[PDB]
């Protein structure tokens, strides 16, 4: 134990596969499904969350997102490595693979 | 529609997008137990939740140990064999019977790289990060061997990652955090570092996944690199963002990472502001040349988090302690504007069902601060629960000798940025405060560098 | 003589750099005084006043008040360990306390 | 003149309640308005000390502050 | 009439940074004016001492510093500091 | 109808600890801060602030006070506050 | 180094008796040892600021007179 596992097991004593890479995620809040199990949100059309429409997030990207460029404002006290290193610390901490 | 594919619709009157047939392609994720019903889905994390410098070192042993250099007892990471930008290592090449790096021009023939993560080639910036640590580690382990030459290449390996993972968790906990929480945040969810606390979970939380993307609010539309004094590089001063995705090509024949890293430093990011989120460039044209269409950035990030099953806004807000909002007068008053909520409930009728990516970056930023109440407390908490959950923390008795200790406090990214290429001036104290050339650039001549004469065995 | 500003505004700042320089200085403090000292000073008490009126307002918030009080800033400060520390020996004016009672006292 | 007799035994009870106490015994109201008068003789001796030293005839606001601050009692609300 | 100086429209203008649709009253602004009294007198009477005690006349920003250090307890003091050099770097480049 | 003894005092402990007023009357305050004045210069006047600072202080110490002895009473197993405790508290404190 | 337990259970007892106590149970000695090291790491933490402001590398008496009557302890007999 002079150095890391690369795969972080055995870390903690109590659980060793705690904190370990290829795991599943930790559910800070119990998981809401338009079925109750797995069935995503939209997934069947028709169907209302909480009694409303559930909405097309494209649409909502369209409406609430979207603006236009050219008034643009910086940052005056950030830099590009701001968000380099945000990403790079990301690409560190987590990755959720998808089927092929 | 059918497994594992979850394609966004496209709405009517679609600026971009005027076939409402066509679909933004999109791949639900890997279900953690596979073939079952009466469990509840849950994602898989693919690399260790630690900060253990991790993007370059692998995290699985077949990858980890094809990234080292196995021809030689100096214990150093493999880098390309073939390029070299002004004599200075590049990243080791990859094999993919699809690359999309080769998609992007195939007039140049240059693939993707190869590095402890999938995702290292991207943007020619993230690629440039990645030489630079693969360059600090090859360094230190250079440095390590004339050090102490009896030492095995095993040894100088284990010894140069430890110093390279300290070096992340420092120069992160110590610049980066404080620079989005704000002072007010940092304080209350990352106090002073006690001791180890294995009663601590650190795993990654489903939620942070989608909360650690307000990055995606200060991506430029251009990629801006600069030559020697710091002045528009030609050819090509500024590149749209469209055409540098996966463009590998860029960093092997267009005169390397120095001008990238110059670019990143003295450059000026964006500012979230309520009524401008996202450039067009990520929301329009991602991943425009490898793809049939262009992605959208934000819906994607919707869309994950419909997929994983994460809660709604309100109730995020309920578990982090901040009030919940029920009416368009509540939201207005927790959003401080009235046009934003009133165009949130109009899309999704309540405040119950907005998405936590939407309610995270729509809030007002804190004072000296890039995040909202909410993804400050999510973040904090995720990050609290990462240092004190980690039995091989740099600050950990036992990890580091004391003048180890000492010698490690006084690292900084300008000293590894301007040793381990070839920019002389680089920014001073914060580097991720500093854009303005050249006011508050150095000449790296006159701060110290890391004494290495502590680690005498 | 080009328009005169502020020595706040070229830190950054909110509070008089202007005003604290003349207090260090009518002060009986030192025969001299920097020229960084006031800055210094100012951004270290703008700091504070930010910390405790943020912990203040957030304690009217959970009220469902608007204005602040004395009790908020009482409520804000005896619930955080650092300021509980640096204001350990001062009385706030209609503060009144924090509300605990031993276990001992419970029914059982 | 008996007027430390108008700390009555229900303002001391309140006092006491403030404080998180359940029962009292009989004999506490004494000791607490001998501690009170003890308390205030100084604070005001001190206060009476700064307004003679000012020339004055009336006890400010500030003086009783000083004289607290004096005894490492600060109090904030009263003066600046 | 004489004119009463107080930090009042400073820390007025620093709770619209943070809260911009809270007010406050006049019991909480004297408390707060105290406040700020108090820390100041307490920073510059450490700078002071510090001055005094290694023989030197001059009361500088490292002074300041190590009063910052001295009094404020714990995570609090580091923050202090990093926002005091904040400005001081800020104001010499201007 | 009849609470327990006990029941009233706790509902007492949780009004007055939410309240933020004196719980001494004005008048008879004032009155006490006059006659111990009284000793010290003859024909003395008082700003309003000067009693209300004077009330403000005294209630806190007495409360703090009140706390301290209420602990070293349950140190001694014990649930009401006697004389004893008190001195203790005071003693303890530095104050005799 | 593990130096708290170069304090003592007869160094402690000593200490209690010149404090006037007669009898001691067996569990106040880690107590004592816990109180100890706090008092020692405030006043070692101030008297190192004070050193480390003048530039110095040695802790001289003045600046541990300094770090107790900066904490209400005054010491008369080192200057
Ligand atoms: C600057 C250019 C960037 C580009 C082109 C980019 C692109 C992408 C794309 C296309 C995805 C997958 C979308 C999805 O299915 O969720 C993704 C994932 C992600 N990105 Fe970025 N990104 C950028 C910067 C950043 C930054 C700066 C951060 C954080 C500070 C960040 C954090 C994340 C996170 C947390 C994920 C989710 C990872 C996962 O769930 O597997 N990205 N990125
Ligand atoms: C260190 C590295 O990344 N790659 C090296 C390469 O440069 C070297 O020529 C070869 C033989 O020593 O071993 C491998
Ligand atoms: C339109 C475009 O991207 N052209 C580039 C060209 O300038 C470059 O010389 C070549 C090989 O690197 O790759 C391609
Ligand atoms: C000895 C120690 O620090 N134990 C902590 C405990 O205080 C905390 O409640 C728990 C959950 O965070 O983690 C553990």
């Amino acid at each position: 134990d002079k150095y890391r596992t690369i795969t972080g097991m055995c870390n903690n004593r109590r659980s060793p596969t705690l904190g370990a890479s290829n795991r599943a995620f930790v559910r800070w809040l119990p998981a809401e499904y338009e079925d109750g199990f797995s069935l995503p949100y939209g997934w069947t059309p028709g169907v209302k969350r909480n009694g409303f429409p559930v909405a097309l997030a494209r649409a909502v990207s369209n409406e609430i997102v979207r603006f236009p460029t050219d008034q643009l404002t910086p940052d005056q006290e950030r830099s590009l490595m701001f968000m380099q290193w945000g990403q790079l610390l990301d690409h560190d901490l987590d990755f959720t693979p998808e089927p092929a | 529609q059918q497994p594992p594919c979850f394609p966004l619709k496209i709405p009517p009157n679609d600026p971009r997008i005027k076939n409402q047939a066509d679909c933004i392609p999109f791949f639900r994720s890997c279900p953690a137990c596979p073939g079952s019903n009466i469990t509840i889905r849950n994602q898989i994390n693919a690399l260790t939740s630690f900060v253990d410098a991790s993007m370059v070192y692998g995290s699985e042993e077949p990858l980890a140990r094809n990234l080292r250099n196995m021809s030689n007892q100096l214990g150093l990471l493999a880098v390309n064999q073939r390029f070299q930008d002004n004599g200075r290592a590049l990243l080791p090449f990859d094999n993919l019977h699809d690359d999309p790096c080769l998609l992007t021009n195939r007039s140049a023939r240059i693939p993707c790289f190869l590095a402890g993560d999938t995702r290292s080639s991207e943007m020619p910036e993230l690629t440039s990060m990645h030489t630079l640590l693969l360059r600090e580690h090859n360094r230190l382990a250079t440095e390590l061997k004339s050090l102490n030459p009896r030492w095995d290449g095993e040894r100088l390996y284990q010894e140069a990652r430890k110093i390279v993972g300290a070096m992340v968790q420092i120069i992160t906990y110590r610049d980066y955090l404080p620079l989005v929480l704000g002072p007010t945040a940092m304080r209350k969810y990352l106090p002073t570092y006690r001791s180890y606390n294995d009663s601590v979970d650190p795993r990654i939380a489903n939620v942070f996944t989608n909360a650690f993307r307000y990055g995606h609010t200060l991506i430029q539309p251009f990629m801006f690199r600069l030559d020697n004094r710091y002045q528009p590089m030609e050819p090509n001063p500024r590149v749209p963002l469209s055409r540098v995705f996966f463009a590998s090509w860029r960093v092997v024949l267009e005169g390397g990472i120095d001008p990238i890293l110059r670019g990143l430093m003295a450059t000026p990011a964006k500012l979230n502001r309520q009524n401008q989120i996202a450039v067009d460039e990520i929301r329009e044209r991602l991943f425009e040349q490898v793809m049939r269409i262009g992605l959208d950035l934000p819906a994607l990030n919707m869309q994950r988090s419909r997929d994983h099953g994460l809660p709604g806004y309100n109730a995020w807000r309920r578990f982090c302690g901040l009030p919940q909002p029920e009416t368009v007068g509540q939201l207005g008053t927790v959003l401080r504007n009235l046009k934003l909520a009133r165009k949130l409930m109009e899309q999704y009728g309540t405040p119950n069902n907005i998405d936590i990516w939407m309610g995270g970056v729509s809030e007002p930023l804190k004072r000296k601060g890039r995040v909202g109440p909410l993804l400050a407390c999510i973040i904090g908490t995720q990050f609290r629960k990462l240092r004190d959950g980690d039995r091989f923390w740099w600050e950990n008795e036992g990890v580091f000798s004391m003048q180890q200790r000492q010698a490690l406090a006084q690292i900084s990214l300008p000293r590894i940025i301007c040793d381990n290429t070839g920019i002389t001036t680089v920014s001073k104290n914060n580097i991720f405060m500093s854009n303005s050339y050249p006011r508050d650039f150095v000449n790296c001549s006159t701060l110290p560098a890391l004494n290495l004469a502590s680690w005498r065995e | 003589r080009a328009k005169a500003k502020t020595r706040s505004s070229r830190a950054g700042l909110q509070f008089p750099v202007g005003r604290v320089h003349r207090l260090l200085r009518k002060g009986n403090y030192a025969e001299r005084v920097g020229a960084g000292a006031p800055v210094y000073l100012a951004a270290v008490l703008e700091y504070l006043t930010a910390e405790i009126l943020e912990l203040a307002g957030n304690a009217a918030r959970d009220n469902k008040k608007t204005r602040i009080i004395p009790r908020h800033l009482q409520l804000a400060v005896r619930n955080d360990e650092e300021l509980n520390k640096l204001l350990g020996r001062v009385t706030i004016a209609q503060g009144g306390v924090l509300p605990n009672i031993q276990s001992v006292l419970l029914p059982k | 003149r008996d007027n430390i007799q108008g700390i009555t035994k229900p303002a001391i009870r309140r006092l006491a309640r403030r404080g998180g106490v359940k029962r009292i015994s009989g004999l506490i109201y004494e000791e607490t308005r001998g501690v009170l008068k003890v308390f205030l003789e100084n604070v005001i001796r001190d206060a009476v000390t700064y307004t003679e030293h000012a020339k004055r005839k009336t006890v400010t606001a500030m003086d009783v502050v000083y004289a607290l601050k004096r005894q490492g009692r600060t109090l904030y609300g009263f003066g600046g | 009439k004489t004119r009463k100086e107080s930090y009042a429209i400073y820390v007025y203008k620093v709770l619209k940074q943070v809260h911009p649709d809270t007010g406050i009253s006049s019991k909480a602004m004297s408390i707060m004016n105290s406040f700020v009294n108090d820390v100041f007198e307490r920073i510059a009477g450490e700078a002071s001492r510090l001055a005094h005690y290694n023989k030197r006349s001059t009361i500088t920003s490292r002074e300041i510093q190590t009063a910052v250090r001295l009094l404020l307890p714990g995570e609090l003091a580091k923050h202090a500091v990093s926002e005091g050099t904040k400005a001081v770097t800020k104001y010499t480049s201007a | 109808h009849r609470y327990r003894p006990g029941t009233v005092a706790l509902r007492e402990i949780r009004r007055y600890q939410k309240s933020t007023e004196l719980l001494i009357r004005k008048l008879p305050f004032q009155r006490l801060v006059r006659e111990i004045a009284q000793d010290f210069k003859t024909d003395l006047r008082f700003q309003s602030s000067a009693v209300m600072a004077l009330q403000e202080a005294s209630e806190a110490y007495l409360v703090a006070l009140f706390e301290d002895t209420n602990l070293c009473a349950i140190h001694a197993k014990r649930v009401t506050i006697m004389p004893k405790d008190i001195q203790l508290a005071r003693r303890i404190r530095g104050e005799r």
